[PDB]
């Protein structure tokens, strides 16, 4: 509730008003002017790009607090990333991830 | 000075809006969908839950669901494509050969 | 109607308007480098004049939703992304504590606006060039956050301004160069820059998702991503080149040199390296940069757990 | 000058149209290999090569697919005439069935030429009327018919008297 | 915080009504991704941070981008569902519609006198969720690492073309 905060609050609130704004403006000043006159590795990598995405949000909730978790944290995270990796091995030589088989 | 009763009702909604358009709709894609609102729904009343108590678990009881709403998304939709490429029909009247 | 307070938050203002105004500008002469480099203003007012006056033609079998939608994501997406961007000391849009997760947000969103052109756009070339396009940004975001992560784990936080004031003795590319490798090959890849330029150009099955797009949306487009390329430098800066921090000069001088030669060298990469294939460009992703991010966090951990007496 | 069917803007608009021209160079024929976008972006069809009758419709559709407002370059004697194949599979000029704004004799034109085309091109936009909006005004076109080539360069060219003898290089 | 938790829920709340009575699915799951981004804007209002950031990453910008995958590459261009619209014919939504706020009524009868101090909405950081996450909630990490394994090759063997 200081100054600054709020101050920024607005700044950040403006910059996305702003934004989004000049390209609605953009886009209306564009259609107002002028004269008139599948494969399924699609589907596998999105899925792998999903499953890793979340194996990656646990890292990132690990990354900002790694000294007040420890060596501990640091094992648990380290047993994380090894199952993570020994599937995305298991993914590899499967032929999963090969796009041109 | 937000109500826990406010965010609870609005998790309810979502939860029960869900529920019906995994009810009423005979595409399976759209059973899917309101799979996806119910789980999320779901989630956001942890995450309404823990922020009342000022506590972190439902942050992780958040991360657990999303977890879990991932990988029954990729499970369903491989299953959904499954059945495209063997029947080339989403209707989810037509898989009901098993009846008792 | 005077009170320090109203001055405060209106200079605020006016600083994140400065700040947005002269992002959009450099992306526009950007543009205009590129297009030179491989009066300059007078051309590009042309430009956008040409593309405001040209009129506006949404196909008829194409939904009118989804195709006005793709260009406003592929502007606003990377263009919001700035925000958090420190480019002085008390010149910051927001300061946010998400920071680099806001950017990843952003990041996430902004792979949309190519689904979504080439699904509106009613084409089914354009619809598979599109779904290439798509599995390519997905299988470089599948690292960008941790190539990021490394990074954060030094900084111990998640927001821009300390990871500026963390880096105030050693920039973080020194110590995390292989998430400085691994996020330039990853901001370049969101990017569609190249040389993951046209992952179309492989088969005779697929065409660009930009064809169909004519005038402001087309505009939309082009700017866009002089405008993620720009935004991509400026993180790039801030996250890997102490951000403003310098000996001698103003901190803006050296945040607008550093961004200034960054923008120059995706300008050089561009002109210099030739595109690989598609299956090599995905296999090169997903064996070799994941790996790298999560083997450069644990060590980054380690290295900063046995620092810490 | 006459004219063939609120105003520093105008000619703004028309300073901003001259200055950005993005050009579809359609192939066809030799021409193009001698001066070697989607058609929804360009503004500017140059046709260079001779018109069969089998791709005549490939011209008329890639023009009828271009945005208002478009202008027609037309490079070499095949484009402009039909040229040297007065016979039964080409037909005779790019403008039968597709207007065209500015010709340039040659077989082949030089790329100088070429450029020679797209600054009268220019002046030819920038003095040019066209509506502002689809909704207010008159939707009407207004060339310009401007002064030819030949009269403009008339006493230059008139007043030529010695050139150099052909046996040099 | 409070004026932009009341609007973001009522937009969540109409996007998703929209979402569940749709019959183009890529409008239906533009509607869920408004629905998705406005629940993060809700979380953001509570000062749950990092689920909301994670909202947009994670629900918004991965699980519907698999969904949009999906449905563009199946092509649903009116298969045999759009041309009947079904859903909207009174006898097959207005029972489940009943019964759904019949249920509706009786869990918000259950939220209803129950004590209440009121959400603070003070940021729990993404640092404290870290803490607790390898701290006292270890076990639930490595398990669901595992879950994810388990969804991956699940959707592989059954999702794969051959
Ligand atoms: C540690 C970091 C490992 C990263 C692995 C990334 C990856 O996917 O590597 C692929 C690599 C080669 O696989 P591929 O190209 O399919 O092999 C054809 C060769 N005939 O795959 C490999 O080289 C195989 C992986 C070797 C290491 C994991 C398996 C053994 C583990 C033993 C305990 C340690
Ligand atoms: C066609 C239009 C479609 C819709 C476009 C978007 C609609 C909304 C536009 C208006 C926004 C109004 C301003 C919103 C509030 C801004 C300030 C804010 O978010 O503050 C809250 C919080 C502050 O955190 P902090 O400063 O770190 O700590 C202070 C201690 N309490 O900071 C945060 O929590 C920051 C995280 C939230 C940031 C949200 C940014 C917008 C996200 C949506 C982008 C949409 C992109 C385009 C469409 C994509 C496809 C649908
Ligand atoms: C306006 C009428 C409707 C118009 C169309 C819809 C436009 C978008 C409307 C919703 C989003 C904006 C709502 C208004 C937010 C204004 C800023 C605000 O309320 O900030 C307060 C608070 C700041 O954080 P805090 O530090 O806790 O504040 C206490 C100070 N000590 O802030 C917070 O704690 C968090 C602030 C909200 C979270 C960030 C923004 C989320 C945006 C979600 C967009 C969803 C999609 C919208 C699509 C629209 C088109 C269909
Ligand atoms: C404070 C310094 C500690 C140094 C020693 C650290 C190593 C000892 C404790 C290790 C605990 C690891 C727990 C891992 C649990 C993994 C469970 C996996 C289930 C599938
Ligand atoms: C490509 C770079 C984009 C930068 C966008 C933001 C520009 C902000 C300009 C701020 C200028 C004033 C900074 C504070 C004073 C220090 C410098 C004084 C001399 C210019
Ligand atoms: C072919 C059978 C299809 C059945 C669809 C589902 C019908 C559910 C009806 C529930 C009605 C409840 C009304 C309140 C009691
Ligand atoms: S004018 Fe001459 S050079 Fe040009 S296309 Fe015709 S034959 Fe070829």
């Amino acid at each position: 509730t200081s100054t600054e905060v709020i101050a920024h609050h607005w700044a950040f609130a403006i910059f996305l008003i702003v934004a989004i704004g000049l390209c609605c403006l953009m886009l209306v000043g564009g259609w107002f002017l002028g004269g008139r006159a599948l494969s399924a590795k699609f589907y596998l990598v999105a899925m792998f790009f999903v499953i890793f995405d979340v194996e990656a949000l646990y890292l990132f909730a690990w990354s900002t607090s790694i000294r007040e978790s420890g060596w501990v944290g640091f094992v648990e995270a380290a047993i994380f990333i090894f199952v993570l990796l020994a599937g995305l091995v298991y993914l590899v030589r499967i032929g999963a991830l090969d796009w041109t088989p | 000075m937000i109500p826990l009763q406010h965010g609870l009702i609005l998790a309810a909604i979502l939860f029960v809006l869900g529920l019906t358009g995994l009810v009423i709709r005979r595409n399976l894609l759209f059973m899917l969908i309101g799979l996806e609102i119910m789980i999320n729904a779901s989630a956001l009343a942890f995450v309404v839950a823990g922020s009342y108590w000022g506590q972190t678990d439902g942050q992780v009881m958040y991360i657990l669901a999303i977890s879990l709403a991932a990988a029954e998304a990729s499970i369903g939709l491989a299953l959904l494509l499954q059945l495209h490429r063997r029947r080339q029909n989403l209707n989810i009247d037509s898989v009901s050969e098993m009846r008792g | 109607w005077i009170s320090p307070e109203l001055i405060e938050i209106l200079l605020t203002i006016l600083k994140a308007v400065v700040i947005l105004l002269v992002v959009v500008t450099c992306g526009a002469f950007m543009s205009f480098g590129e297009r030179r480099l491989l009066g300059g203003s007078l051309q590009l007012v042309a430009d956008m004049i040409k593309m405001f006056f040209k009129e506006d033609w949404i196909p008829k079998f194409s939904d009118r939703v989804i195709f006005t939608l793709a260009p406003m994501i592929a502007f606003t997406s990377l263009l919001l992304a700035f925000a958090i961007v420190p480019v002085s000391p008390g010149w910051v849009v927001a300061d946010l504590n998400i920071g680099i997760l806001f950017f990843l947000m952003m990041a996430g969103l902004a792979v949309y606006a190519v689904l979504f052109a080439g699904w509106s756009s009613n084409n089914k070339y354009s619809l598979l060039g599109a779904m290439r396009a798509s599995a390519q940004t997905l299988s470089y975001e599948v690292f960008l956050g941790l190539s990021l992560m490394g990074v954060v784990a030094q900084a111990g936080s998640f927001n821009m301004t300390d990871i500026v004031n963390s880096q105030a003795h050693v920039w973080n590319v020194i110590p995390q160069f292989f998430g400085f490798i691994t996020f330039a090959i990853a901001g370049v890849a969101v990017c569609h820059r190249h040389p993951f330029d046209q992952p179309e150009a492989e088969q005779e099955l697929a065409d660009g998702y930009h064809i169909e797009y004519s005038g402001m949306k087309f505009g939309l487009f082009f700017v866009g991503e002089y405008i993620g390329i720009v935004t991509i430098s400026a993180l790039m800066v801030t996250l890997f080149f102490g951000g403003w921090q310098g000996p001698l000069l103003p901190p803006f001088i050296w945040f607008a040199l550093k961004t200034a030669f960054f923008m120059m060298m995706f300008i050089l990469i561009r002109a210099s390296l030739p595109r690989p294939r598609y299956d090599q460009v995905m296999s090169f992703g997903w064996k070799i940069c994941l790996p790298l991010t999560l083997i450069n966090l644990l060590v980054t951990a380690a290295v900063i757990l046995w620092q810490a007496q | 000058m006459d004219y063939t069917l609120m105003g520093k803007l105008n000619d703004m608009v028309n300073w901003g149209r001259k200055n950005s021209i993005w050009p579809y160079n359609f192939g066809l024929s030799c021409c193009y290999v001698e001066m070697v976008a989607s058609p929804r972006q360009a503004d500017l069809m140059v046709v260079a090569g001779t018109c069969f009758t089998k791709m005549a419709p490939v011209i008329q559709r890639l023009y009828d697919q271009m945005l208002e407002p478009k202008w027609v370059i037309s490079m070499g004697a095949c484009a402009n005439s039909g040229g040297m194949y007065d016979i039964y599979s080409v037909v005779q000029g790019v403008d039968k069935f597709i207007p065209v704004d500015v010709y340039i004799p040659g077989c082949p034109p030089r790329p100088e030429a070429y450029m020679q085309a797209l600054m009268l091109l220019q002046e030819s936009i920038g003095k040019e009327r066209r509506p502002l909006s689809w909704v207010v005004g008159d939707q009407g076109v207004y060339r310009a018919n401007m002064q030819s080539e030949r009269e403009r360069k008339r006493g230059e060219r008139i007043a030529v008297t010695n050139l150099r003898t052909p046996d040099e290089i | 915080m409070e004026f932009a938790f009341y609007i973001c829920g009522l937009i969540a709340i109409l996007a998703t009504l929209r979402v569940i009575t749709h019959t183009n699915p890529v409008h239906a799951l533009l509607y869920l991704i408004i629905s998705l981004l406005a629940i993060s804007g809700v979380f953001f209002s509570l000062g749950a941070y990092f689920a909301g950031a994670l909202e947009i990453i994670v629900y918004a910008g991965a699980i519907m981008v698999l969904f949009v995958f999906v449905v563009m590459m199946l092509n649903l261009g009116g298969s045999e569902i759009e041309q009947e619209r079904q859903w909207l014919k009174p006898q097959v939504w207005i029972g489940p519609a009943i019964l759904s706020a019949i249920m509706l009524v009786v869990i918000v009868y259950a939220i209803l006198g129950v004590n209440d101090q009121g959400i603070d909405g003070t940021p729990i950081s993404a640092k404290a969720v870290g803490i607790t996450l390898f701290g006292p909630y270890v076990l639930a990490v490595e398990l669901a690492s595992m879950l994810l394994l388990a969804g991956l090759v699940v959707a592989f063997h059954v999702g794969r073309e051959e």
